[PDB]
């Protein structure tokens, strides 16, 4: 009774390696490519200087 | 062509602390190894684990 | 998406539900087996009632044995082999009506018919089963709760608590006889616990397909 | 153009719907396998009716689960394997009788 | 290319989740030495095994 | 009676050693596979970084 | 009555060998675990130099 | 993105030195051979055991 709860607590408790690492992985893309376009939305607004003079 | 706000880079920046937040969550389970470290991550599953490990 | 991952996960809570019940039956199994050795030992005549009553020792320690997994198996907070676990739903599936049911039957040493459970009275004079079978207290001879034919049913001086149980085995004492006649009722408990392992074991089987189709 | 790029996503779309039900009756093939060694075992006359009302439990909770593939398995709000998903009309071209049909039958116990 | 989700790693996740049990289970024929541990491996084969030990 | 019937319970119940341990290593050789395979699964979405830059 | 307390004793005192081991190579995994993340998780503030230019 | 706080590392620091702490405690058991090195582990453990020795 206690490897048939440890088993039933590990599967509520603990967590998957593969499907987080997997997981984990996609945000830290994500978050690299809204740093990649942040970059270049700050650079739109530069282009009006050349208009002005 | 408006400057004083570049809604544009604005709205990236949520976003950019929306993945990173998930990033943070994500790695607290990798380190950890549980699912559930907070009670706001699984408020039945922290019931039940408690139990759980109590028998 | 989000229903059929965590529907996934009540599949498995079912699977650790289930794997309970039949891992301590695994157990009722071998104390039916046990129990069933001593009683082709009290069927030779070459026992003494002596000896007889002395395996009735262990007859009554195992019967309290069975009685103990069914009333303390317990999953979460529930009492799964105590006949309280009835019409057990799980959602497996995302929607309503994608759930499977489950009764597991009461499998205690009463229900196996392999032994009686007494429970003693308020005042603790006489202790009483289910269905009420009377057992007094110092009735002289050797003392104990005596029953209505002079057959000791507990050995016990002073008085026992308020609600305690206690659990006497089969009859295989009284003669040989007695004991043969055991041994289809025990033979037949082992027929009824397999029966319930099995009807657990499929359910299992079901669940593993289960996961992999909502996995899937 | 702005028809085929659309067209494009109703094949798509289509290809989901299709992998949905086929992983769906790749299970029901799993069961079926299973519940066909529950059948070579009850048919050797070692076994007694006991056993093979022991193994009959199983074959009732096989049979039970190939149904439930089959009312449970829903793409969108769809029930692919329940014998309604019939006349499904792909529109894969992006005019009029740019179309493929699809019926699936029922596919329960 | 879309980032969101990894289907062909989500995929090969369900593979690594099917194969690990399998092996457990077989190390669990291993070491007792007995095929039918639980009911679900043989109910036929557990009900003619009890039935046959305690004859 | 005995040996007829404790060599006919121990094929029914008993595991085959040798048809167990081979069947063993082969599903402990397919984990490593999906093992190696999620590792590189992963590294695909990390190409597209280059691209938004 | 030495062999049966030795043998008392050793169950109250004596450590079990297998449960053991296996209990020091999952903590001795959680370690490594842990030790692996802690390395991508100072590389991620390393990011925002390139914003910052 | 707060760069004078790194908390996701930090966070993985003490599971690091939590970890690393335990399985100090379980190289204690296996190199000694007993459960009980410190009173810590189980007092009435240490108090039966020496009890027992004695006698």
């Amino acid at each position: 009774s206690s490897e048939n709860l440890t088993s039933a607590e590990s599967r509520i408790r603990d967590v998957d390696m593969a499907s987080e690492m997997m997981e984990y992985t996609k945000n830290n893309i994500l978050t690299q490519a809204s740093q990649a376009m942040l970059a270049q939305a700050n650079q739109q607004p530069q282009q009006v200087l050349q208009l002005l003079k | 062509m408006r400057i004083n706000h570049n809604i544009a880079a604005l709205n990236t920046s949520r976003q950019l602390n929306a993945g990173s937040n998930a990033a943070s969550k994500n790695m607290e389970k990798l380190s950890s190894g549980l699912r559930i470290n907070r009670a706001g991550d699984d408020a039945a599953g922290l019931a039940i684990s408690e139990k759980m490990r109590s028998q | 998406i989000r229903g059929l991952d965590m529907a996934s996960k009540n599949a498995q809570d079912g699977i650790s539900l289930i794997q309970t019940s039949e891992g301590a039956l695994n157990e009722t199994h071998s104390i039916l087996q046990r129990m069933s050795e001593l009683a082709t030992q009290a069927a030779n005549d070459t026992n003494t009632d002596s000896d007889r009553s002395e395996l009735q020792k262990e007859m009554d320690q195992l019967a309290s044995e069975v009685t103990r997994i069914s009333t303390d198996t317990e999953f979460n907070t529930k009492k799964l082999l105590d006949g309280t676990a009835q019409n057990l739903t799980f959602q497996i599936g995302a929607n309503e009506g994608q759930t499977m049911s489950l009764s597991i039957n009461k499998m205690d040493s009463e229900s196996l018919k392999v032994g009686t459970t007494y429970t003693a009275n308020d005042d603790g004079s006489k202790l009483v089963t289910a269905d009420g079978k009377e057992a007094t207290l110092v009735t002289k001879g050797p003392n104990g709760y005596y029953d209505d034919a002079d057959k000791l049913v507990y050995q016990a001086d002073s008085a026992l608590a308020k609600d305690t149980k206690v659990t006497k085995g089969i009859d295989i004492s009284s003669s040989a006889k007695a004991a043969s006649s055991a041994l289809t009722t025990i033979k037949t408990a082992i027929d009824t616990v397999s029966s319930e392992r099995a009807k657990l074991g499929a359910v299992q089987n079901r669940l593993e397909h289960t996961i992999n189709n909502l996995g899937t």
